[PDB]
RNA sequence: UAGGAUAGGGGCCUACCAUGGUGGUGACGGGUGACGGAGAAUUAGGGUUCGAUUCCGGAGAGGGAGCCUGAGAAACGGCUACCACAUCCAAGGAAGGCAGCAGGCGCGCAAAUUACCCAAUCCUGACACGGGGAGGUAGUGACAAUAAAUAACAAUACCGGGCGCAUUAGUGUCUGGUAAUUGGAAUGAGUACAAUCUAAAUCCCUUAACGAGGAUCCAUUGGAGGGCAAGUCUGGUGCCAGCAGCCGCGGUAAUUCCAGCUCCAAUAGCGUAUAUUUAAGUUGUUGCAGUUAAAAAGCUCGUAGUUGGACCUUGGGCCGGCCGGCAUCGCGCUCCUAGCCCGGCAUCGUUACUUUGAAGAAAUUAGAGUGCUCAAAGCAAGCCAUCGCUCUGGAUACAUUAGCAUGGGAUAACAUCAUAGGAUUCCGGUCCUAUUGUGUUGGCCUUCGGGAUCGGAGUAAUGAUUAAUAGGGACAGUCGGGGGCAUUCGUAUUUCAUAGUCAGAGGUGAAAUUCUUGGAUUUAUGAAAGACGAACAACUGCGAAAGCAUUUGCCAAGGAUGUUUUCAUUAAUCAAGAACGAAAGUUGGGGGCUCGAAGACGAUCAGAUACCGUCCUAGUCUCAACCAUAAACGAUGCCGACCAGGGAUCGGCGGAUGUUGCUUAUAGGACUCCGCCGGCACCUUAUGAGAAAUCAAAGUCUUUGGGUUCCGGGGGGAGUAUGGUCGCAAGGCUGAAACUUAAAGGAAUUGA
RNA sequence: AGAAGUCCAUUGAACCUUAUCAUUUAGAGGAAGCAGAAGUCGUAACAAGGUUUCCGUAGGUGAACCUGCGGAAGGAUCAUUG
RNA sequence: GCUCUGAGGACUGACAGUCGACUCAGAACUGGUACGGACAAGGGGAAUCCGACUGUUUAAUUAAAACAAAGCAUUGCGAUGGUCCUCGCGGAUGCUGACGCAAU
RNA sequence: UCUUAAGGUAGCCAAAUGCCUCGUCAUCUAAUUAGUGACGCGCAUGAAUGAAUUAACGAGAUUCCCACUGUCCCUGUCUA
């Protein structure tokens, strides 16, 4: 179930059987790359870009239409995020918790949640250093992390 | 928390003990399929059918009510073709029926085929 | 449950090593204190009688169980030793050499007798059964 | 790094230089009643325990040390010194080393002769010849091991079952036996010639004459309540003496003691003690346990360790009787094996696993052959005319791990295609090395042979599995008594103040302490203070647990649901280490209504240091910091799968018309029905499990294996002592032993 | 050639002081556990055991114990739409 | 004592040149075993009692275990007040105000 | 059982506090009215008259031990 809770919910997505786009997706694979590229240069992350395509521009799945995953589309263009999206969003959260504590130091529940976040941050960075998505010297520093994000 | 071919074989025994007609095996694999071929050629299961929606994939097996038990030996030992005899006696109901499946570099097969071809290997399970 | 992984041999071997100390038979023969027992790991032992005593039997019974305090030659130990037959305490005197054996149950008290785990088996180099059976006189 | 020394490598040692080497995969240190192995006991398998000792390796010669000679020694049946022990002395000196063979003392539960000989096996020297306390032979020897006597056969029998008459009988069949009944046959234990034996002796094996009536040529050791085989025998004793591994026996009719008789078991053997093996699935890898019997850590995080989803053809077959040898859309070969243009080629990822072989000391284990008379053994021997010799044998196997070599390549590890710095048939240049044209020796170089770099054209299907009813992250609308900060409220209580009235009130089983005309209690209006948060409130919610219920706002967090978003194995569980942890308790402040350990009183009582009643201190409440424990409980760790039926309920979502005191209209909100997901539970039932109570998870267990952590091994002593460590303290964590004891305990039944 | 002697190095027994370690062993007095016995005081527990029992903590008392605070049912309640 | 060896620097144009006062390590030799050679300059250990410590004290017989002290606690006082001085007028604390003053 | 307002609690001890007293036991010694550790019917201990402890410190009182020495056995000699 959950890594850092006892919940065992199975809420998730279910991609269809058909790899190809539905018949009505009448876009061009070059044109959507512009849609992805513009969204990135606007600073949006891959998870939000896919939501945008699916919701306004009517693209069910990028891997169907283009044959490429979004992050690999960005990376070939030199727009891949320097800190991976998921690692960044955790680092944002741990920064948010620390700022809240620095006014509430008898919030012992919020101190508990903090420990869970860096445990999650460090496990993930262990992975990304192994696969060379982070520099082999990159280190999560509690203090100098609010500068990196937001 | 998954280690398959235990999930597959325990599903068949539980289906068999109740007396059901078919069993579904949600994660499948080449190892699991080769085990069912050995069971089937020896006559302990009917045919079975692979499901590809994409994924690990599903398989439905049709049971004929004449498998008594089928088990996995997780912690897969190495098995010279010389101590076949000692694993035979411990794990099988008698010296007449029952088979120990061993994975060997000439493929997955039962301990009887292993002696003829003079290969040892690593134990996967047994049925009888 | 049990650890079963193929590369878990170190965990399994260590665990039996820790847990064997919880078995009294193991710890009795592996802790070293058998050499601090009076016999110091011998089947019999020679001694010299200090006095003839006699000890009461435990509650359900009622008798005078006759013993002798003997002193062990090898280490100076003083123990109480049962003289096991009818009237056989008479054959035992004071300041006499005596051969002490185990009384049974391997250092644990035997029968109704409180605190005696040694039996006298020879006196003056004459078998004590032989004295009770007249075969050899002292 | 350079030396020195050694036979020689090396911090072996020296000078200078650097700062390394080992460690939870346990270094370092301690224990060993510890030389190592070959092996030994036990063994269904897996194991447990032993190994001083005759073979191999090592080490030592009373303890240390230093040496000479010599090819070889740090030699001790060589020396030198010291330490200890001791011998002789004519008193000045001298001579020492049995852990060699025998023997003595001592020590102990615990072990042989101060014997003969180089005949065998071998060794040694100048040697065919000398020597050998090596080694062999004999005395002692119930350590272990083997074979094997202590009678056999007959007829009489008072008799005893069948079987021939079975009736009515009677005897008679295998002799079953009291039978010192009777009769001769058999023979070695013994003793004795000889011969043999032997290095010489003795013993054995042969064998002249003696060698049996059952009292003798006599078999014993433990038992006879049960376990456990065998007495409801007789005399004695009287909870004595005794027996009894355990349970138990013995208090005047003892199946248990002491005896006689009879029987039982084993038998030339048997009992006792102690260590160990089995039994013991009570150490559990195979293969145990943890709701209540002993035992889930209060809870979560986390490093190491352990474990880890699926996916990449060897798939569809030709071929000859398990397999070669092959074609499909099988990356090369010059170089070795290389067929009559051709199989069957080596380096440009590593391993486990399996297959076969090598090479593996013997003795021991297994195992073939072989009639030592059998057997334990041994490695012999067997046929010939058991006649001048013939035929010989002296097999073979197992050997865990590590190392070497061979094929397989299922499974499982570690490493690694996306900056293309990738592969690739050719093309000259940066450049060196030179070979048949240097018959001699060479030595720079033209086409030419490879480094190696390297710019460009070239070719190709030009090169990134999927998206786990794994996990993370994003997003959407929600949900909650989850947390922190501030804040609004509510009665009650206590105190105060004001007013009224007047004899009691309070408390109790009954009272008393106590308050009271200085007006108690009661009644009424207002004020202060501090705690508390009724009813609603539940087989309901939230939280890792502890825990969390008045209002509102702010801050950060979370689960579930929804999703055709995104990453792509990132995970499970966890020694070491870390966060939180009710109540009480501790140190300081703040506050101090109520209640209230301690204390003080009134009752009760044999007493009452208690229950009951009165008064009250710390405390209760809060801020800062400690503490780290609870029946911290579901007495049930966490992750995963499967498995039975039902209605409730909580959160979300989806699907249905019909209804409202709503709603500018519908839509939504309240309610009814259906479905999915996720929660807290409940009910009914086994086809299940369990000792059961019970349990739909305590199920899918002798048909025993999904992963992983913690933990138990009869009851006490004892969570004690001691050492460590944490704390201000109280104490927490770690945590024995001596000794003691046959039960303690769990579930259920009948009674009382 | 070459002795006694002698010089400096090196190996180094051995003896002595201090220290440390480990194993035994004595001790006024204090204080635990066990067992025995035909003892004294009570009545704590097992029934609602006559104040339901028990767990943590704290205080108090001849002794078993009592009391406060929080917890548990292993309770004497599986139960209020009555 | 003597004779040496090495390290640690400056400036000037990984070098060359010149300069440089000071410290520390190491060796051989040497002596009638002397060498912090005069001077200067702790004796040490095991315990008991009192006072915690530093501080102070009976000038000229007592230096302490006495006094003080930090720490702890109690008491009075909200100014028209407390504690105190003054014959009176008046004054000290107070250029203060409870985290303060005053008394133990 | 008489009595008190309460009957000396936790602790401590022959203590700088104990008459008896050179208390009793142990230890230190050859020998200890001294010292230290215990014991406690405490003439006449005891809780801010503060009780019990206590590292560091002291020209504070006391006991012992090693070193040292003309303090002593036992005096002699030298300088101003
Ligand atoms: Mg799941
Ligand atoms: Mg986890
Ligand atoms: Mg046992
Ligand atoms: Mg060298
Ligand atoms: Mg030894
Ligand atoms: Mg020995
Ligand atoms: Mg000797
Ligand atoms: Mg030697
Ligand atoms: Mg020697
Ligand atoms: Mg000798
Ligand atoms: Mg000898
Ligand atoms: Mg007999
Ligand atoms: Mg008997
Ligand atoms: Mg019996
Ligand atoms: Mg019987
Ligand atoms: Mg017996
Ligand atoms: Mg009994
Ligand atoms: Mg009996
Ligand atoms: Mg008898
Ligand atoms: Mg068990
Ligand atoms: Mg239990
Ligand atoms: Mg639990
Ligand atoms: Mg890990
Ligand atoms: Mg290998
Ligand atoms: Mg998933
Ligand atoms: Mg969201
Ligand atoms: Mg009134
Ligand atoms: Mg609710
Ligand atoms: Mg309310
Ligand atoms: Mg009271
Ligand atoms: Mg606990
Ligand atoms: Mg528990
Ligand atoms: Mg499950
Ligand atoms: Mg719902
Ligand atoms: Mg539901
Ligand atoms: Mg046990
Ligand atoms: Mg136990
Ligand atoms: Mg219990
Ligand atoms: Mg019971
Ligand atoms: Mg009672
Ligand atoms: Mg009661
Ligand atoms: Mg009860
Ligand atoms: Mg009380
Ligand atoms: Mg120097
Ligand atoms: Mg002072
Ligand atoms: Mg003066
Ligand atoms: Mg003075
Ligand atoms: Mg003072
Ligand atoms: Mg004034
Ligand atoms: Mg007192
Ligand atoms: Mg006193
Ligand atoms: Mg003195
Ligand atoms: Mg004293
Ligand atoms: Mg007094
Ligand atoms: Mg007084
Ligand atoms: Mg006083
Ligand atoms: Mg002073």
């Amino acid at each position: 179930g959950r890594m850092h809770s006892r919940g065992k919910g199975i809420s998730s997505s279910a991609l269809p059987y058909k790899r190809t786009p539905p018949s009505w997706v009448k876009t061009a694979v070059a044109d959507v790359d512009e849609l992805i590229t513009k969204a990135a240069k606007k600073g949006q992350m891959p998870s939000q870009i896919g939501v945008l395509l699916r919701d306004q521009h009517g693209i069910p799945l990028v891997k169907s239409v283009t044959g490429s995953k979004i992050l690999r589309i960005l990376k070939a263009h030199g727009l891949a995020p320097e800190i991976p999206e998921d690692l960044y969003f955790l680092i944002k959260k741990a920064v948010a918790i620390r700022k809240h504590l620095e006014r509430n130091r008898k919030d012992k529940d919020s101190k508990f949640r903090l420990i869970l976040v860096e445990s999650r941050i460090h496990r993930l960075a262990r992975y990304y250093k192994r696969t060379k998505k982070l520099p082999p010297t990159w280190k999560y520093e509690s203090a100098t992390a609010s500068t990196l994000v937001a | 928390g998954r280690r398959i071919l235990n999930d597959a074989l325990r599903t068949m025994v539980n289906a068999e003990r109740r007396g059901k007609a078919t069993a579904q095996l949600q994660p499948i694999s080449g190892v699991m399929i080769s085990f069912l071929n050995i069971m089937k050629h020896r006559g302990y299961i009917k045919n079975f059918e692979v499901f590809d929606p994409h994924r690990v994939g599903k398989i439905t097996v049709e049971l004929q009510g004449r498998i008594k038990d089928c088990k996995a030996l997780t912690y897969r030992q190495d098995l010279r073709a010389t101590e076949i005899e000692k694993y035979r006696t411990r794990m099988l109901p008698t010296r007449q029926w029952g088979y120990v499946v061993v994975t060997t570099p000439n493929g997955v097969l039962d301990h009887e085929e292993a002696i003829r071809q003079n290969v040892g290997g690593q134990v996967l399970g047994y049925f009888h | 449950g049990k650890t079963r992984g193929m590369g878990a041999g170190r965990k399994l071997k260590t665990h039996r090593r820790n847990q064997r100390w919880a078995d009294k038979a193991y710890k009795k023969s592996h802790l070293g204190n058998e050499w601090k027992k009076p016999f110091a790991g011998s089947s019999h032992a020679k001694g010299i009688v200090l006095e003839k005593i006699g000890i009461e039997a435990k509650q359900p019974n009622s008798a005078i169980r006759k013993c002798a305090r003997v002193q062990l030659v090898k280490n100076g130990k003083k123990i109480a030793a049962f003289v096991p037959n009818d009237g056989c305490l008479n054959f035992i005197e004071e300041n006499d050499e005596v051969l002490i054996a185990g009384f049974g149950r391997k250092g644990h008290a035997v029968g109704d007798i409180p605190g005696v785990r040694f039996k006298v088996v020879k006196v003056s180099g004459v078998s004590l059964l032989a004295l009770f059976k007249e075969k050899k006189e002292k």
